[PDB]
């Protein structure tokens, strides 16, 4: 090591929190992988990187924001009703509970969101929402399918997590607000399995065909915004200076002539013997 | 600095190492064998070829004494059904003291939801018997526990001997729109480092088995591990704090059968080129508390010569299975410099990712 | 200002027919039943 | 901008307002034109050119970016008066060029 050189010189930087009320917009998805086998076995029923895009209308002006959606931290579940070929083997289903959080990254178009890198603090006044499971037919060759019923989980507003991956010499943006997950009536239902009335969203239907979950909070974002302030600046950026008006003609005459009346004769005649010429008429104007 | 918040690849472990399709295989020391049955008949055949050769067999509710013929051993013989319960099912035992000798009966069990355990304990067969929900455990004395073959016809599970509890259970009922200013304008300068530092990690899984004999491992995957070192960096001794995760590894399963002592692995996480290595280092040092409002980054990690581990899978009985092979090298991903801000404390993760590029030799 | 990574993991060899045990059971339409035989004696006993 | 929010230069009035005029000589790839020049001095006015995603904001002038705003022309109109010597010898005759 031992080396370290400057790029450039100082610059000006100030500390601005920015306050915005954010609709947030984010469908989940199943991936809902079947395994091989007679068609009974499952791979791994998982959520899936959901992403989707919406206008909003915040602070009056329109507000294009992707929305990207996900979930860590599942519990993965295991079904066997017979290894038999004709029988139900489930390696793995992924249900949400207490030890799931769900990972969120947004990107707005708007100017604050632009805004905020190299951040100094985050604050997130967002509203815990319920989010209930549905159901769907688990696909066999022979046998009645199985299905889903009930469920629900509630969404708790956690700590922001903004990242940037440095590639080269360009910072990818990486936004990722948390919501820890409680589970909630009802409960799940799974038909010729073992589960009954088990609880946490699974891998199946957690969006229960709902159109979005509308969550509507407000951000205060804490950031060192770049700003010269209103220096830095050419010495004479403005509009043009209008000149003023002078006078009206007729009346300065006027004036000139009333002026006669402070005249003294003796010291008049003195200026006029004086030749007054190009540098003496106008050197005391 | 100092946390890691990446953390996925939960695991369930069978309770009971799931279920057994009928077959000769036997309950070892300190593992009851439960017994569900679907349809009456013949449920299990305990037989050591010298002294025991017991049978459980089921019965319907309401069912009188009747005589009919079972091919027990291999040689038909009659031997008398009979019931006291009105919906309580019977799995009767069956002793038979001698091959020429006539065969007896007894360990009458009512319970409704068909479900039954055995053991082998203390110079004594530990068998479910009784009525439920006071179904007792009770033992027959002989010779040769553990030798006993236990052929039977049904499903199966296992389970610990601490959880009799849960045997008893089992038998007796089964299963705004505005921003505001904060600090005037200040002074910053971008600042250029040009500095080596070495890098040093371990590794962690989690390994969790199945509820039983272990032949059935419910999955291994890769745990977050935590170390601290120290390094001399041009003679400035810096206590590197380290985190370490992996991501998008590729997995497999196997299944040697379907069976209690048959080696079963239900899922095995596996790095391969399409993983990432997750590698958070913390230092105290002034370039690591400068590396906050950081303009650009940029590692030239070297790649590193990684040689998948060998252990012998761990089973109660049998041959051990043992993995060797599958080298592996890495190089660098980029960094991720994120900032987690909770409500009163910002938690700074610097989380350099590496890409595992796969070699020779084959695992 | 595009997504991050998501930790996930791919799925675990799920296309592996394992050695599904020997009883009566109604072959399938496309589903070969390739056979793991040891020694002497009947193998398969398909009855209509 | 190969990666990022796009910068814009987007802004900037002036005004012309005429300051004399005099002859010159206009050319074209066929011919050459006996052209008047007409000078105009500037003024800045209200509408302020901005950079944006940079710290150059409130800045006045006509930049060079895209001066014709999408125009296809600025018109300017008014009136030229001149009086031109022609050699004439006679009472009448008088030449047309």
């Amino acid at each position: 090591a031992n080396e370290d050189i400057v790029i450039s010189k100082t610059s000006l930087w100030k500390e601005m929190q920015y306050n915005r009320d954010i609709t947030i917009r984010f469908k989940f998805a199943n991936t809902i992988i079947k395994s091989g086998g007679l068609g009974y076995k499952w791979s791994e029923i998982s959520f899936k990187p959901a992403n989707y895009q919406y206008t909003y209308t915040r602070d009056g002006e329109e507000v294009t924001a992707h929305t990207t959606c996900s979930v860590n931290g599942m519990n993965d579940f295991s079904f066997n009703g017979g290894y038999l070929p004709t029988d139900f083997v489930v390696s793995k289903f992924e249900v949400i509970k207490e030890n799931s959080y769900v990972y969120i990254d947004y990107w707005d178009d708007s100017q604050a969101f632009r805004n905020v890198v190299y951040v100094r603090s985050l604050a997130a006044n967002l509203n815990s929402v319920m989010c209930t499971g549905g159901s769907y037919n688990f696909s066999l060759p022979v046998g009645q399918w199985p299905v889903l019923t009930g469920g629900a989980v509630s969404l708790h507003s956690a700590g922001v997590t903004l990242s940037t991956q440095f590639t080269d010499f360009v910072s990818l943006n990486s936004l990722r607000f948390r919501f820890r997950l409680a589970v909630e009536e009802p409960h799940f239902k799974l038909t010729r399995t073992r589960l009954d009335r088990l609880y946490g969203l699974p891998a199946a239907d957690p969006n229960n065909g709902k159109e979005y979950y509308e969550i509507a909070g407000r951000f205060s974002l804490i950031s060192l915004v770049p700003s010269n302030d209103d220096y830095q600046t050419p010495i004479a950026n403005s509009v043009t200076v209008r000149q003023d008006l002078e006078r009206q003609l007729g009346e300065l005459r006027e004036e000139f002539n009333a002026l006669s009346q402070e005249i003294a004769m003796s010291q008049l005649i003195d200026l006029a013997l004086l030749p007054l010429d190009m540098f003496s008429m106008f050197s005391g104007i | 600095w100092g946390p890691g918040e990446i953390n996925d690849s939960t695991t369930v472990g069978p309770l009971l190492d799931g279920p057994y399709q009928p077959t000769t295989f036997n309950p070892p020391v300190d593992y009851w064998m439960l017994l569900a049955p679907t349809t009456p008949g013949v449920i299990v055949e305990g037989t050591n070829n010298t002294d025991r050769w017991l049978a459980t067999i089921l019965i319907e509710p309401n069912v009188q004494s009747e005589n009919r013929t079972y091919t027990i051993f291999g040689i038909q013989e009659q031997l008398t059904v009979s019931n006291t319960s009105q919906d309580q099912w019977k799995f009767i035992d069956v002793v038979k003291t001698t091959a020429n000798g006539s065969i007896g009966q007894y360990g009458p069990l009512l319970s409704s939801p068909k479900l039954y355990a055995v053991m082998k304990h203390n110079e004594k067969l530990y068998t479910y018997e009784g009525q439920t929900p006071n179904a007792t455990t009770a033992h027959y004395s002989t010779t040769n526990y553990d030798s006993v073959n236990m052929t039977a016809f049904c499903d199966f599970y296992i389970i610990p001997r601490s959880e009799e509890s849960k045997c008893t259970e089992y038998i007796n009922n089964g299963l705004a729109n505005e921003d505001i200013v904060i600090s005037k304008t200040s002074l910053w300068k971008e600042m250029q480092y040009n500095r080596d530092i070495t890098i040093r990690f371990k590794f962690a899984n989690t390994i969790i088995k199945s509820g039983g004999l272990g032949y059935k491992w419910s999955e291994i995957s890769f745990k977050p591990a935590n170390y601290q070192y120290t390094y001399t960096r041009d003679g400035e001794e810096v206590t590197a704090h380290t985190t370490c995760s992996v991501n998008g590894m590729n997995d497999f399963s196997f299944n040697g059968g379907y069976l209690p002592t048959d080696f079963v692995v239900s899922k095995f996480e596996v790095i391969k080129e399409n993983s990432y290595v997750y590698i958070d280092y913390w230092d105290d040092s002034q370039a690591f508390r400068n590396v906050v409002y950081v303009r650009s980054l940029a590692a030239n990690l070297n790649s590193v010569m990684c040689t998948g581990g060998s252990y012998n899978f761990s089973l109660p009985v049998g041959q051990w299975p043992v993995l060797t092979g599958g080298a592996v090298s890495l190089h660098s991903a980029g960094v991720t410099l994120s900032t987690q801000f909770t409500d009163f404390v910002s938690l700074n993760s610097l989380r350099f990712r590496f890409r595992l590029a796969v070699e020779e030799p084959h695992f």
